[PDB]
C-alpha cells in the first residue's frame, strides 16, 4: 500500500509541519508512521526508504527535543545509507544537533564537514537552501569553537547566496556587512573590508527604513578611524608630516600582485556576479582608498559625505545618541586634522571644539549623576583644548 | 552591589524520590556547593527563611540608602522552581519583599510624613523577549528614550499613586495576572519602579531636591548554546562575533537600566536556588555565575 502510505505521510507530513499546535498529535503521526513502516519489512531502495521512514521518524521524535529514541533512529538510517540523497547530510547535521544539546561539539562538527565534503565530491531548490543553512549552523559551532575566520569565509558564502536568490533586505544586508567590516577590523583585513558596506551601500538602492543610516554611518567611520590607525602605522606623534619615510610603495606593483594573489580569493568575496560587481565597480573607487597621505580633505570628504548621514541620526536621536555620535565623528574629523600635520590648519580643530561647545549643553541637562558620562564628555573638551596645546 | 542567596526548601518528589542533596548552607556568607565549593557571598538564606527575614536582611537595610537619596536595582536571579515570584509577589500569608516593601514604605512615608514635602508614585511592566508591555495597563510595546534631563524614560509607561496596603498588594497581584503564560512563563521579567519625591524640612517648598529610585526586577529563568536556526539568529551570532570579549556578568533590560547601573546605584542580585542533584548542572553554572557577578 506503498502510494497509501506515502498518501498518509505526506497528509502527515503536512500536519508535522502544522493551544499548543505541534507536539500533541504530532507525536501520535509519529507513530501512525511507525504504523507505516510496519508493512515495509528494489528492497535496496526499500532499505533507503527505510532510513528516510526512521529518518522521518527522527525528524518526528522532536516534542521540544524530549524524544531521544529519534537519536536512536537518526544513527541505524545513517549505517542504511552510508553505502551510498542530499536528505542524508540533513540527517547528519540534526545528528549534530542533538549532540549540541549533548554538548559533544566535535563530532557535531564532524558530521559538518562531511555534509561539506560529500556535496563537493559530487560536484534543485531544497538543497539551494539546505546548504547555506548548514553554513550558519558551522558558524554556531564555530563561536563555541572560536573558530572566527572560518565562520566568517562561510558568513560570506551564506552572503552570496542569499545574493544569489532572493533572500533580500537591506536592514539585514546592512547589519551584515556591519558585522563583517567589523570582523575584519578585528582581523586588521581593511582592505577585504573596504567593499563590503560599500557594496551594502548599493544594496540599499532597494523605522530603521531611515534610522538604519546611522548604523550604516558608523561603520562608515569605523572604516576611516582604522583607515586612520592605518596612518597611524607610522603613527603622527612618531613622525612629521612628510610618510613614506617607510618603504613608500603604497600602490606598489608588488603589492598589487600581492593583493591580487590574495584577489583571487576576495574577487570570490565580490559577490556581485559580474552585475553588481559593476556596482561593486563603482564601488572599487571607493575600495580604492587603503593608506592615503596628502588627501585630508578628501579623507574629510569621505566624511563629509557619511557625515551628512550622520547628521540624519543626529536628527534621529533624541539628543542623547546624538552627542555619541558626535563625539566619536569630532575626534573622527580632529584624527584627519592629525594627518593634517600643518600648523597653518588649525581651523577644523576650532570647529570640532563649537562642537564640542554644542555638546556643553547636554551636561547641564544630565541631572542624572552620570559623572564618568559627564567626565567623559569633559575629557572631550580636555582633547579640544589638547588640540591647541599642541598650536601652542 | 550585593550577591545573595536563597535556597528553597525541598518538594515531595525530592523527598520521595530522595535525590541528593547538593546544596549545604553554612553560615550567612558561606554555602557548599556538592565539588566541595566553598561560596562566599554577601548573603545566604537557607531552606527555611521567611519573607520577613529576607525582606528585613536585605530590602530594609537597602532602603536606608535609598531614602538618603541613591538609586536601586534589584535582581531576582534564579531558574524555573527558583521561587523568585514567590519571593517579590508572595503568598497571603507569605508575601514577598515588593509587598513588604511598600508596606516598609507606606512607615517612610509617615516618617517624613511631616517631615518632607513629597510625593511617591510606581510603575511596573513585562519584559518578554526584549519587549516592553505595561503591566498597570494593557498596552502595546513602550518606548524607551531619554527625557529633558537624560533620564531613561519608558515612554508609554504609567505611574500610580496607591495609599493604602490592601492596594499594594491588591495591585501586585493585579500586575502579575497581566504576565505572559508559560503558570508564568520561565522567559518573563518584571520590572518595578519607585519612585520617591522628597523635599527636606529646611528646604523651600520649590527646593530642587532629586529623586530616588527603585527597580525591582523579577528576572526570568537562568537555565553557550545551539541557536535558533534563522537567518536573523545568524546575523546576531554575527554580531556576536563582531563583539569583543566583554567577559562581564552583565538587551533592553540594560538600556531600562543604562542609568541605573551606574553610580549612586544600590545594585543587588539574589540567586534563589534548589538544593537537588536533579539541577545540579545549572546550580553549578548559577554560583559560578555568581562568582562572575562578585
Ligand atoms: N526560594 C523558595 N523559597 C520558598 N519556597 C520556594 C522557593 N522556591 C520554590 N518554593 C516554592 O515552590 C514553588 C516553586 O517556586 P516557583 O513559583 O516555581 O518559582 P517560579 O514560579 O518564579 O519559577 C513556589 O510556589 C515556591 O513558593
Ligand atoms: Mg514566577
Amino acid at each position: 500500500p506503498w502510494a497509501e502510505v506515502c498518501e498518509k505521510f505526506q497528509a502527515a507530513l503536512a500536519l508535522s509541519r502544522v493551544p499548543y499546535k505541534s507536539k500533541y498529535s504530532a507525536r501520535a503521526l509519529l507513530e501512525e508512521v511507525k504504523a507505516l513502516l510496519g508493512p515495509a519489512p528494489p528492497v535496496a531502495q526499500r532499505a533507503v526508504r527505510l532510513a528516510v521512514i526512521e529518518f522521518h521518524l527522527g525528524v518526528n521524535h522532536i516534542d521540544t527535543e524530549e524524544l531521544s529514541a529519534g537519536e536512536e533512529h537518526l544513527v541505524k538510517c545513517l549505517r542504511l545509507l552510508r553505502r551510498y540523497i542530499s536528505l542524508c547530510i540533513q540527517a547528519q547535521n540534526n545528528l549534530g544537533i542533538l549532540w549540541s544539546e549533548r554538548e559533544e561539539i566535535e563530532t557535531a562538527q564532524a558530521y559538518l564537514e562531511s555534509s561539506e565534503a560529500l556535496y563537493n565530491q559530487y560536484m534543485s531548490k531544497r538543497f539551494e537552501k539546505v546548504y547555506t543553512h548548514n553554513l550558519y549552523y558551522l558558524a554556531q559551532v564555530y563561536q563555541h569553537l572560536e573558530m572566527f575566520e572560518k565562520a566568517a569565509h562561510y558568513c560570506h558564502s551564506t552572503l552570496k547566496r542569499q545574493l544569489e536568490h532572493n533572500a533580500y533586505h537591506p536592514i539585514e544586508w546592512a547589519i551584515n556587512a556591519a558585522t563583517l567590516s567589523q570582523f575584519y577590523i578585528n582581523k586588521l583585513c581593511f582592505m577585504e573590508a573596504r567593499h563590503c558596506l560599500s557594496a551594502a551601500n548599493v544594496i540599499f538602492g532597494q523605522e530603521l527604513y531611515h534610522q538604519r543610516k546611522g548604523e550604516i554611518a558608523r561603520c562608515w567611520i569605523k572604516y576611516c578611524l582604522t583607515l586612520m590607525q592605518n596612518a597611524q602605522l607610522s603613527m603622527q606623534d612618531n613622525i612629521g608630516e612628510l610618510d613614506l619615510d617607510k618603504q613608500s610603495e603604497l600602490r606598489a606593483l608588488r603589492k598589487k600582485e600581492l593583493d591580487e594573489e590574495e584577489s583571487i580569493r576576495k574577487k570570490a568575496v565580490q559577490f556581485g556576479t559580474g552585475e553588481l560587481c559593476d556596482a561593486i565597480s563603482a564601488v572599487e573607487e571607493k575600495v580604492s582608498y587603503l593608506r592615503p597621505l596628502d588627501f585630508e580633505e578628501a579623507r574629510e570628504l569621505f566624511l563629509l559625505g557619511q557625515h551628512y548621514v550622520f547628521e540624519a541620526k543626529e536628527f534621529f536621536q533624541i539628543d542623547g545618541y546624538v552627542t555619541d555620535h558626535i563625539e566619536v565623528v569630532q575626534d573622527h574629523s580632529a584624527l584627519f586634522k592629525v594627518l593634517a600635520f600643518f600648523e597653518t590648519d588649525m581651523e577644523r580643530r576650532c570647529k570640532m571644539h563649537k562642537r564640542r561647545i554644542a555638546m556643553l549643553e547636554p551636561l547641564t541637562v544630565d541631572l542624572n549623576p552620570q559623572y564618568y558620562l559627564l567626565v567623559n564628555r569633559q575629557i572631550q573638551f580636555e582633547i579640544a583644548h589638547a588640540y591647541y596645546d599642541m598650536m601652542d | 552591589m550585593k550577591v545573595v542567596v536563597r535556597v528553597r526548601p525541598e518538594n515531595t518528589k525530592e523527598k520521595a524520590a530522595g535525590f541528593h542533596k547538593v546544596v549545604h548552607v553554612v553560615d550567612k556568607h558561606i554555602l557548599v556547593f556538592d565539588k566541595d565549593l566553598k561560596f562566599v557571598f554577601d548573603a545566604v538564606f537557607d531552606e527555611t527563611s521567611t519573607q520577613s527575614e529576607v525582606f528585613e536582611h536585605t530590602t530594609k537595610p537597602i532602603l536606608r540608602s535609598f531614602l538618603n537619596g541613591y538609586n536601586c536595582t534589584v535582581l531576582a536571579y534564579g531558574a524555573t522552581g527558583a521561587g523568585k515570584t514567590h519571593t517579590m509577589l508572595g503568598s497571603a500569608d507569605e508575601p514577598g519583599v515588593m509587598y513588604l516593601t511598600m508596606l516598609h514604605l507606606y512607615k517612610c512615608m509617615d516618617e517624613i510624613k511631616e517631615e518632607k514635602i513629597c510625593s511617591t508614585a510606581v510603575s511596573y511592566l513585562e519584559v518578554y523577549n526584549e519587549q516592553i508591555r505595561d503591566l498597570l495597563v494593557n498596552s502595546g510595546p513602550l518606548a524607551v528614550r531619554e527625557d529633558t534631563q537624560k533620564g531613561v524614560v519608558v515612554h508609554g509607561l504609567t505611574l500610580h499613586q496607591p495609599k493604602s496596603s490592601e492596594e499594594i498588594l491588591h495591585l501586585l497581584d493585579n500586575g502579575n495576572k497581566n504576565r505572559t503564560q508559560h503558570a508564568t512563563s520561565s522567559r518573563s521579567h518584571a520590572v518595578f519602579q519607585i519612585y520617591l519625591r522628597q523635599q527636606d524640612k529646611t528646604a523651600s517648598i520649590n527646593q530642587n531636591v532629586r529623586i530616588a529610585k527603585m527597580s525591582l526586577i523579577d528576572l526570568a529563568g537562568s537555565e553557550r548554546f545551539v541557536e535558533g536556526t534563522n537567518i536573523n539568529r545568524s546575523l546576531l551570532a554575527l554580531g556576536n562575533v563582531i563583539n569583543a570579549l566583554a567577559d562581564s556578568k552583565r538587551s533592553k533590560l540594560t538600556r531600562l537600566l543604562k542609568d541605573s547601573l551606574g553610580g549612586n546605584c544600590q545594585t543587588i542580585m539574589i540567586a534563589a536556588v534548589s538544593p537537588s542533584s536533579v539541577f545540579y548542572d545549572d546550580t553549578y553554572n548559577t554560583l559560578k555565575y555568581a562568582n562572575r557577578a562578585k
